[PDB]
RNA sequence: UGGAGAGUUCGAUCCUGGCUCAGGAUGAACGCUGGCGGCAUGCUUAACACAUGCAAGUCGGACGGGAAGUGGUGUUUCCAGUGGCGGACGGGUGAGUAACGCGUAAGAACCUGCCCUUGGGAGGGGAACAACAGCUGGAAACGGCUGCUAAUACCCCGUAGGCUGAGAAGCAAAAGGAGGAAUCCGCCCGAGGAGGGGCUCGCGUCUGAUUAGCUAGUUGGUGAGGUAAUAGCUUACCAAGGCGAUGAUCAGUAGCUGGUCCGAGAGGAUGAUCAGCCACACUGGGACUGAGACACGGCCCAGACUCCUACGGGAGGCAGCAGUGGGGAAUUUUCCGCAAUGGGCGAAAGCCUGACGGAGCAAUGCCGCGUGGAGGCAGAAGGCCCACGGGUCGUGAACUUCUUUUCCCGGAGAAGAAGCAAUGACGGUAUCCGGGGAAUAAGCAUCGGCUAACUCUGUGCCAGCAGCCGCGGUAAGACAGAGGAUGCAAGCGUUAUCCGGAAUGAUUGGGCGUAAAGCGUCUGUAGGUGGCUUUUUAAGUCCGCCGUCAAAUCCCAGGGCUCAACCCUGGACAG
């Protein structure tokens, strides 16, 4: 199947952390069909792309712990 | 060091396994090719023999019932499943009206 | 140049490649043990007593091999390493000692070159 | 689904034509045209197309390894060799 | 925003032309030397043979239980066993394969666990079975009988949109389990979505034609058989074709690509690391299970090896991580952790996870810093040259004031943790404050010309040098040592290898009277090219637009680690 949250493209100390759209059957940082946005930890660099989102959720798409949080620190998923 | 009691890592325990899923679904599709090929054995040889009175069901008919309940029995386990199901359905009920008697 | 339409039907492609010096594939260098330590004279401009030695290597060839300095101590039994490199005064000679590698010492009282020669530093 | 034209050369086959398609395209190293020419074994059940026709071919359903293409509509007629 | 050459074939000149060198690069080795830090990288030679440990397990909110540990006086939790899911994910190698393997662009005859949208159903029964128990064959492995037993183990019956069929009609599914005054999850069928995986077609895909012939299911057509599915995939029969110089077949070699290196570009050479795809995993062969692997850590058979044996008979295979032997010029700690990201399982907790996150070894490369700073003589010793009247090494040093990164020692101490009894391997972390003292830290190559840099001795075609032209037979800046100088830098030099220089295969870029080069001369098929006018087509071509050209490289502009390397946004480009 297909979920959300985050590669690894950044080595060392400095965890940049990628974009998201691959299947649970594939690598922890290989192949993505499609991208979205991403979050920098030590900085303020938040970006997650609204329309790319929940346009990906409603297809079967699992919304796994790392994708959320960082979901519900932006605006978009509350009560609206 | 060496534990005080026997033990030993069964790598026969997954075939045994394999083996126990296997005499079930071959005892299945051995069922459903030879009793497909008892029924092609009364197409073959255009079985209209007659020789119950009581019900006029006719022997090349008769046998194509039990046929098709041998089919779909089949596609509730995972030995036959979809499309292949209707393909063995639709190739006995092509001949069973080409050779007949109009 | 050669016309347009005959470069599709024969198509200008090199060759296979020749090599200089043979030491196998692709490596710098190679190791060997000397069958035998002899003593020969150059070509027409020169005239000495240069000492070669033919190095046989691990894979079976048995080709000529040229000692740079003055002095040696290179048996009928000692492992050398080659490396690679034409004298063009004595024919067939096509490569090169190491010294100070292996069964090879390096060259006394010598003060110029250390990091070729194989010497090692005087305090 | 493409379409490609050609005549067809070789008609001794049951339902089956042989039709010799010519393509021209220019060279991305050089800049002349360089001309390739495949045969496709395409299918005819109505036995209406013979040697010498050209006709065009789209795609379909393999009825075979080899075949793959069908020829659906004639341009012009016989453009053979006189016998 | 990109394109410098020179030396050598002559008495000499101008051409032609081969060779050689200056450059950059390389997952490199060797020799000399050797202060650190950041990032990356590391058998490219035997896909050789492998000790040991580890690399896949998880669920009792599916069951009959309970051999450990902790409470209470039976609940957590849980060794085995049944059952569910994952072992066809990830990791590694590239041997094989020039092939429908790969890359680009299209197509039809499809399947598809977990997830998701919609509709209906989920009733009522049966017979066993491990675990366990009593015996029992064997060295061991592995088991052999009898009896008892549960479930989301299995098999009927009832019902049924779907399936088969022109139609009428015929016919096939089930699992229950948990918290709570009825929620959640899961089960069965069908119709979709998504994602993944098959199959079809065309182009481009190495070299040699002193391999030109190749091919019987071989090509195609009817009929049955078969697959999830088209289909010679298969069988019988009929036709007899099918492939090839725009070069098949055969032989040698080889994973493909995104890209990498060089280059002004074109092009050439490759494709290590990262990523996509394919293939293999002791060798050869085969099938099973399953949605999917005919499947590294699965099974069965055969073979070569290794090991055990009460020789009757059995157990394994690292092209997983770390390591051993061996080969080799050469390539590392049998370390730590789940903390972070991810994978498997579970309504969770949590467990498993050398994937991975980190550390260790190695100047392998790239990048940054450091090993001292200013001041100091009339140019001190001591060396080298000297016409000995001096000069030079030399401000170099000593001598003086000064600052002390990094290394060392002591005290603090960001963030990578979001989760959320406050949860880290790395960490005596980054970084910051202070204390001694320059105190602990440089060499290598070269010096005839291209090549940037000089003499004096010794030797003396002797010993030796050397990329090329060439040096050495007594005063050779091209040998050996010294003084000095030049270049570079913890790197330097050498070697190997590709590209550049080679407009020396030139498509952009060359030539054939004499320098290499028109075949001895004609005819002529295929092929290439083809006068003039109008109309038309518009295929080529050209314009615009819509898809795809994965991401990451490269390039432009802009950010974050004190800079940089490195990392990163968008755009450009992908011709």
């Amino acid at each position: 199947m297909v979920k959300l949250r985050l590669k690894r493209c950044g080595r060392k100390q400095r965890a940049v952390y990628r974009i998201v759209a691959i299947d649970v059957r594939s690598r922890r940082e290989g192949r993505d069909l499609q991208k979205v946005g991403f979050y920098d930890p030590i900085k303020s660099q938040t970006y997650l792309n609204v329309p790319a989102i929940l346009d990906f959720l409603e297809k079967g798409a699992q919304p796994t712990e790392t994708v959320y949080d960082i979901l519900k620190r932006a605006e978009v998923f509350k009560e609206f | 060091a060496a534990a005080p009691t026997k033990k030993a890592d069964s790598a026969a325990k997954r075939a045994r396994q394999a083996e126990k899923r296997r005499v079930y679904n071959k005892s299945k599709k051995s069922e459903a090719r030879t009793r497909m090929k008892k029924v092609l054995e009364a197409l073959e040889g255009l079985k209209k023999k007659t020789d119950a009175q009581a019900d006029e069901i006719v022997t090349v008919e008769k046998l194509i019932g039990e046929a098709y309940s041998a089919i779909d029995k089949a596609v509730k386990v995972k030995a036959l499943h979809k499309n292949t199901g209707a393909r063995r359905k639709s190739r006995l009920a092509r001949r069973k009206k080409a050779v007949e008697i109009h | 140049m050669p016309t347009i339409k005959q470069l599709i039907r024969n198509t200008r492609q090199p060759i296979r490649n020749v090599t200089k010096s043979p030491a196998l594939r692709g490596c710098p260098q190679r190791r060997g043990t000397c069958t035998r330590v002899y003593t020969i004279t150059p070509k027409k401009p020169n005239s000495a007593l240069r000492k070669v030695a033919r190095v046989r290597l691990t894979s079976g060839f048995e080709i000529t091999a040229y000692i740079p300095g003055i002095g040696h101590n290179l048996q009928e039994h000692s492992v050398v390493l080659v490396r690679g490199g034409r004298v063009k005064d004595l024919p067939g000679v096509r490569y090169h000692i190491v010294r100070g590698t292996l069964d090879a010492v390096g060259v006394k009282d010598r003060q110029q070159g250390r990091s070729k020669y194989g010497v090692k530093k005087p305090k | 689904m493409k379409t490609m034209q050609g005549r067809v050369v070789c008609a001794t086959s049951d339902k089956t034509v042989a039709v010799e398609v010519v393509r021209l395209a220019p060279h991305p190293k050089y800049k002349r045209r360089v001309r390739m020419k495949k045969k496709y074994q395409a299918h005819d059940p109505d036995n209406q197309f013979k040697v010498g026709d050209v006709v065009r071919l789209e795609k379909s359903r393999p009825i075979s390894k080899t075949k793959s293409f069908v020829a659906l509509p004639v341009i012009a007629r016989a453009a053979r060799k006189a016998e």
